[PDB]
RNA sequence: GCUAAACCUAGCCCCAAACCCACUCCACCUUACUACCAAACCUUAGCCAAACCAUUUACCCAAAUAAAGUAUAGGCGAUAGAAAUUGAAACCUGGCGCAAUAGAUAUAGUACCGCAAGGGAAAGAUGAAAAAACCAAGCAUAAUAUAGCAAGGACUAACCCCUAUACCUUCUGCAUAAUGAAUUAACUAGAAAUAACUUUGCAAGGAGAGCCAAAGCUAAGACCCCCGAAACCAGACGA
RNA sequence: CCGAGCCUGGUGAUAGCUGGUUGUCCAAGAUAGAAUCUUAGUUCAACUUUAAAUUUGCCCACAGAACCCUCUAAAUCCCCUU
RNA sequence: ACUGAACUCCUCACACCCAAUUGGACCAAUCUAUCACCCUAUAGAAGAACUAAUGUUAGUAUAAGUAACAUGAAAACAUUCU
RNA sequence: UCUCUUACUUUUAACCAGUGAAAUUGACCUGCCCGUGAAGAGGCGGGCAUAACACAGCAAGACGAGAAGACCCUAUGGAGCUUUAAUUUAUUAAUGCAAACACCUGCAUUAAAAAUUUCGGUUGGGGCG
């Protein structure tokens, strides 16, 4: 603990307190960084080099419609209904040496994201889930034994 | 200013042998 | 001189008695019994430290939060003090801030 | 800073630093110049520029905001459209 | 009281054996008996360098003695005998003159030759034979 | 508390063999809880140590000391059960071998001071021990002679040896 | 009085040695 | 470590009974200064640092770790001639005796943890013999636990309870991560 | 060999469970323990934190968890802080609790102290039957002989010889200055996070719902003392 | 024991101040500052410790670093080789 | 010339002389699991170690057998005397 | 009172017997002179001295012992008092406006009475600066 002093004694005074001198911290001004950051929607992206994985992987059926029900029991992605995401991103990594003929419901998809699923001869809808149908789409085994 | 004396409990002096 | 001048009378440990025989026993409950019960239910004590691990400021506001209404009096004004000595303890007291 | 919550047991974050301070992903933080909104007819227009930016903090610096803020507003988030999001990585960067 | 200690005993025990020969209340008592046996062991531990320093300066003084009774002077003796290739310690030579007196005196006559040597090479400046003790064995 | 002076007059030897010097008897006798000081005890106690019994009982008559009434009736039962109970042939051929004091068990008072301070005062209690042995008391050792002095010198000189060498 | 066995066990041994020190064996 | 819940607890220097008042004033007296007669220094104080109130040790391995845990205990088990195989643990007679001096005679050790598939479906024999017996133990399969097999010298294993046994271990390899608790329904899993 | 030392069990602690108490007779709100005559509801404050202080500064309220230390609040400082929503498994007679300076203050709210409110102790140890060894300090056995931190090197030899400025703590640095200690026994002082590191498991996934993840995730190990004011406020008790 | 009684509680009040902080052994380890109702304190830097990654570090030789004031030295910075 | 260190050499050995701080190797006793069985082993735990707080309680010293304290006289113990 | 002190009695005293505290105490086998340590030494250096033990005096030293002081300074430590310090008017009194048909209630204003809190830093110290 060293020799006699506040430290010593274990007063030492708070975290970033900066003993009179104008905190660090305090001396920035404001600005709206995170001013509405929780109303803010969220978007998992998922590359259409993860999809290719989960189809020659045998995670995702290609056969059926693919959703977020789907996506999830592969477990391709992970939505998660609280902390505001609002689905899947449908993005354009991988658009060359995608080759898969799929009918896939995203929220959001890139315009290069839907040319490569269009090119293969697939089809991709683009669809809105609220929190409370996302949670629902999301995990309907634990929704259904709620009863409701 | 003054500070009062203090007195020890009295049991302790009021001791007898054990018979 | 604080040292016994005769031995202590020799502890007898029956390590073969039902309570250490079977001991450990059911704690794959989970893993072996398609997951029906979790091991932290078969944990047996006070209602607040069921299957919850915390340190002491931690503990006493779960215990106050939980069997609080319940308490006695003078346990429950106790308990009070301890959660406010402890507030002040762990965020205005130490080494390390 | 609040250590332990009395009703929660948990670490606190200071608002303070959220008001001021915006944290990338790879560790950065991001702040204004103090006095960027003032007194700007008696400063001269390089000085102007140079308050009009984003500027990063000291390793020292990050490390306070890091311990003044909980575990939530360091998690990667896929914001729709984020103005800050290339630069939530960083690229080609050696030690 | 969920852990004390129970051998404190033997603790004590310890750092009093030490202090038994000790006087006053420093032999029995722990306070008192601890500092001064700590004294004791550094004592103890500088003392090393002495006895070696006191052990010198004893067969030096013996030395001394021995040579002062032929008529010899400290340095010379030393000085002439290691000048005679001779290389015989002091604790041995202060054995010597308490045990073997004639021949610390064959030894003190030929520091004592060696240094009528010295002195006629001193004195006999120039080209002159070397002294026949004064000569020395060259090893390659 | 420990009571071993006691326990010293119940120890029994095996007979002795007719080729063996005849054992002194040895009486050990205590009085125990004497009001009375040990410190002050000491003193009486180390005037009669290496006197006979009759010396003994006549300095302690004729001591002003209260002590010495005690130690003279605790002597006066010492020379009786000596007689009587461990087979000594005469009451006066006795002398004393060990006589001392020690502490008893005491008690604490207040004593009051002149004002409210004060003070803790004892009660001092006090034990006296004696051992008689039989026979005549033992000479005083001589005290030592210029020759006896002169031996011991020259027993030094001669016991000096060359120290730190060979 | 101290829970433990080593202890006591150790000063058994130190009152025989005291033992036999004062009264040696024939 | 797990179950473990302490019960000690001490009594603090406020939790101590009275010691409200300074014992005596701080500079008048040639004493030392105190302001209570319950802190920690004085004779019936509060301890400074004891233990404080029921506290748990609780914490969970990973269930994976749990699971290999107990595939290690049965590989050791059996590297070091330790394991016995039965076909059903059916005896002819509920005789303590019987037992113990086969097992003597089968040079098994000093104790054997008897496993069945079942609890309900336990032989009556077995179950009679077991019962008088201390060393002797039997469990059903979702019993078993790395400690009992540790504590014992002999592991005595049925058919049906080793097939159970590979079955449930093997599960925790080439499975997902869990989307919820596994006690809430999945496709194929019960 | 005195004083002493030693002991194991009264009891207590935390839980669990379970919803407790309540007339022999007589007396007892007047000066209680004395047979027998003409009126309650009503914001707590303050210490403390903000390194001052003046707004402000967690304190149960209907039962875990998670949302979340999030939205919000705030000399927008110190700090305070939700909810919608999710979801809760039920075997009392146990203890890696204490064992007479401990654990209750308790052998007892007694003795004692105080006008009063109020404060508040200490301690016991035989054996089946009592109708049966040694060890703290202090001493004693046994006072003392040139000279000196009490010893060390030694020595034939205790001393004589030579060498050696007690311990702790404080002051910008210094001890030899100042602080603290008669001595013995017992008691008496480093509590936790984020983030990192180390060791496992699994691995673009980890985790026994929530959370994190551009090799990460899960688990474990490993860092944060003790005593002391003058004060302030609330409610009682005192001429 | 009245410049504001006493008792209990809040209360383990607070104290940048004083005092104390208990086994063994080894190792590395000392004096640029800035701000502060601040100089009995704290925060940042400097120095110190550990672990990790990677390449240079120190010592340095030629060359090189101002005029003015009318003077001004020991020196310093930079620096291949070694 | 000689004397003269912990410098250097010599025979053998080597982690074995800094404050605060920091890193590491061990470890007394206790409880628990499993051992062991005249007092131990590997682990897991923790009210886990006191030459010092005018520390708390108890014992006993020092000052110190000190300061201090106490009963008018004779007698038959009837009594008388001062 | 003093020059200038003396004699006697009592108390105390000292000795004998009984009873028997307190402050104090790092350990002490506890000398002198000179020097050193910014002064200041029983203990350090150079000299000198020195069988060991009581009892009675003494007060030069042991920065002799116990508290209680006085002085200066410090604390973003207190408290009492004062005001033309800051923040208030919850209280009281009066006034006006609403309400109600003088009192009460609400709002505002004015005073009294208090309440809470503080009294930066440098400059011998104090005044003027
Ligand atoms: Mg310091
Ligand atoms: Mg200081
Ligand atoms: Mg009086
Ligand atoms: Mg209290
Ligand atoms: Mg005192
Ligand atoms: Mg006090
Ligand atoms: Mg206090
Ligand atoms: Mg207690
Ligand atoms: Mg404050
Ligand atoms: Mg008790
Ligand atoms: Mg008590
Ligand atoms: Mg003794
Ligand atoms: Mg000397
Ligand atoms: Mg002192
Ligand atoms: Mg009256
Ligand atoms: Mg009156
Ligand atoms: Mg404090
Ligand atoms: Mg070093
Ligand atoms: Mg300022
Ligand atoms: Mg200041
Ligand atoms: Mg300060
Ligand atoms: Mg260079
Ligand atoms: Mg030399
Ligand atoms: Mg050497
Ligand atoms: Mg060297
Ligand atoms: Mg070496
Ligand atoms: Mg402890
Ligand atoms: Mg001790
Ligand atoms: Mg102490
Ligand atoms: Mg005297
Ligand atoms: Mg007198
Ligand atoms: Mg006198
Ligand atoms: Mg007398
Ligand atoms: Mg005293
Ligand atoms: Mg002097
Ligand atoms: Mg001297
Ligand atoms: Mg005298
Ligand atoms: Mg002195
Ligand atoms: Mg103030
Ligand atoms: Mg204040």
């Amino acid at each position: 603990r060293g020799h006699k002093g506040e430290r010593q004694r274990g007063t030492r005074p708070r975290l970033g307190f900066e003993g009179g001198q104008t905190p660090f911290y305090i001396r920035i001004p404001k600005y709206g960084f995170n001013e509405g950051h929780s109303f803010r929607r969220q978007y998992k992206p998922l590359s259409l080099n993860r999809l290719q994985y989960l189809i020659d992987l045998g995670r995702v059926d290609p056969s059926q419609p693919i959703d977020l029900t789907q996506l999830v029991n592969g477990r391709g992605v992970t939505i998660q209904p609280l902390k505001r995401d609002y689905g899947v991103q449908l993005v354009e990594e991988g658009a060359d040496t995608f080759t898969a003929k799929v009918n896939i419901e995203v929220q959001l998809a890139s315009e290069l994201a839907i040319a490569a699923i269009e090119k293969n001869g697939g089809v991709v809808t683009t669809a809105f889930y609220d929190p409370r149908s996302l949670d629902i789409v999301c995990k309907p085994v634990p929704f259904f034994l709620r009863g409701q | 200013r003054f500070t009062p004396p203090i007195y020890q409990p009295k049991f302790k002096t009021e001791k007898e042998f054990m018979q | 001189i604080g040292i016994r001048l005769t031995l202590p009378p020799p502890k007898v440990v029956d390590r073969w008695n039902e309570k250490r025989a079977m001991f450990g026993v059911y704690d794959n409950i989970g893993i072996l019994g398609n997951f029906e019960k979790h091991p932290k239910e078969l944990i047996r004590g006070p209602i607040w430290l069921r299957g919850w691990k915390g340190n002491e400021l931690q503990r006493c506001i779960r215990k106050r939060k939980m069997v609080g209404s319940r308490m006695f009096a003078d346990d429950l004004h106790n308990l009070n003090k301890r959660i406010r000595y402890l507030y002040k303890h762990f965020n205005r007291h130490g080494k390390f801030r | 800073l609040t250590y332990f919550s009395a009703r929660k047991g948990k670490r606190k974050t200071v608002k303070a630093v959220i008001d001021r301070f915006l944290r990338l992903h790879c560790g950065l933080w991001v702040r204004r110049k103090a006095g960027y909104k003032k007194k700007l007819w008696k400063k001269t227009p390089a000085r102007k520029k140079r308050l009009r930016e984003f500027v990063f903090c000291n390793k020292t610096q990050s490390k306070l905001l890091d311990k003044m803020t909980t575990s939530f507003w360091k998690r990667r988030n896929w914001y729709v459209d984020d103005p800050y999001q290339k630069y939530h990585d960083r690229t080609n960067l050696k030690v | 009281l969920r852990n004390r200690v129970t051998d404190r005993y033997f603790r004590i025990q310890e750092v009093l054996k030490h202090a038994r020969h000790f006087r006053g209340r420093k032999n029995r008592c722990y306070r008192l008996a601890v500092r001064t046996v700590i004294r004791a062991f550094v004592k103890c531990t500088k003392a090393r360098y002495l006895k070696k320093k006191n052990m010198r300066t004893l067969w030096i003084n013996r030395i001394t003695a021995a040579s002062q009774e032929h008529g010899l002077k400290y340095p010379a003796l030393i000085g002439n005998l290691v000048k005679c290739q001779v290389e015989l310690n002091r604790k041995v030579l202060a054995d010597l003159a308490i045990y073997e007196p004639k021949t610390f005196k064959s030894l003190a006559a030929l520091a004592s030759r060696r240094r009528h040597e010295g002195f006629a090479a001193a004195l006999g400046d120039g080209k002159e034979p070397e002294g026949i003790f004064s000569r020395v064995v060259q090893y390659h | 508390i420990s009571r071993k002076w006691e326990k010293k007059n119940k120890i029994v030897y095996p007979p002795q063999l007719p080729g063996e010097p005849r054992r002194p008897a040895e009486i050990y006798h205590c009085r125990r809880q004497i009001k009375y000081s040990k410190d002050k005890m000491w003193y009486l106690a180390k005037l009669i140590r290496g006197m006979s019994i009759d010396q003994a009982l006549a300095q302690l008559e004729f001591n002003d000391k209260k002590g010495a009434k005690i130690i003279k009736e605790v002597l006066l039962e010492a020379q009786d059960m000596a007689v009587r109970d461990h087979n000594v042939e005469f009451r006066s051929n006795l002398y004393i071998a060990e006589s001392t004091s020690g502490r008893g068990q005491c008690l604490k008072r207040i004593r009051y001071h002149g004002r409210g301070r004060f003070g803790i005062m004892e009660k001092v209690y006090c034990h006296y021990f004696v051992k008689l042995v039989e026979g005549p008391p033992p000479p005083p050792e001589p005290p030592k002679t210029a020759v006896a002095h002169a031996k011991e010198y020259i027993q030094q000189l001669r016991s000096r040896t060359i120290v730190h060498t060979l | 009085v101290k829970k433990g066995f080593r202890a006591a066990f150790r000063f058994q041994k130190e009152l025989e040695r005291q033992r036999l020190l004062r009264c040696p064996p024939p | 470590n797990f179950k473990r819940i302490s019960y000690a607890k001490t009594k603090t220097r406020a939790e101590v009974r009275g010691g409200g008042r300074k014992p005596w004033p701080q500079k008048g007296t040639g004493r030392a200064r105190h302001g209570s007669i319950r802190s920690p220094l004085w004779r019936g104080g509060g301890v400074a640092h004891g233990p404080r109130g029921p506290t748990s040790y609780y914490y969970m391995l990973p269930m994976k770790v749990r699971a290999l845990g107990l595939k290690v205990a049965l590989t050791v088990k059996l590297a070091q001639d330790d394991l016995h195989i039965m076909d059903s643990l059916e005896l002819p007679t509920g005789d303590p005796q019987y037992l113990t001096e086969l097992a003597h005679y089968r040079r098994w050790g000093d104790s054997v943890l008897l496993v069945d598939l079942t609890h309900e479906e336990m032989p009556q024999s077995i179950v009679e013999a077991t019962s008088r017996l201390k060393t002797f133990n039997l469990i059903p399969a979702v019993g078993l636990n790395v400690h009992s097999m540790l504590k014992h010298q002999t592991l005595v294993l049925t058919l049906p309870t080793v097939a159970f046994l590979e079955d449930k271990l093997l599960w925790q390899d080439s499975r997902y991560r869990p989307l919820y608790p596994f006690s809430l329904p999945y496709s194929d899993f019960p």
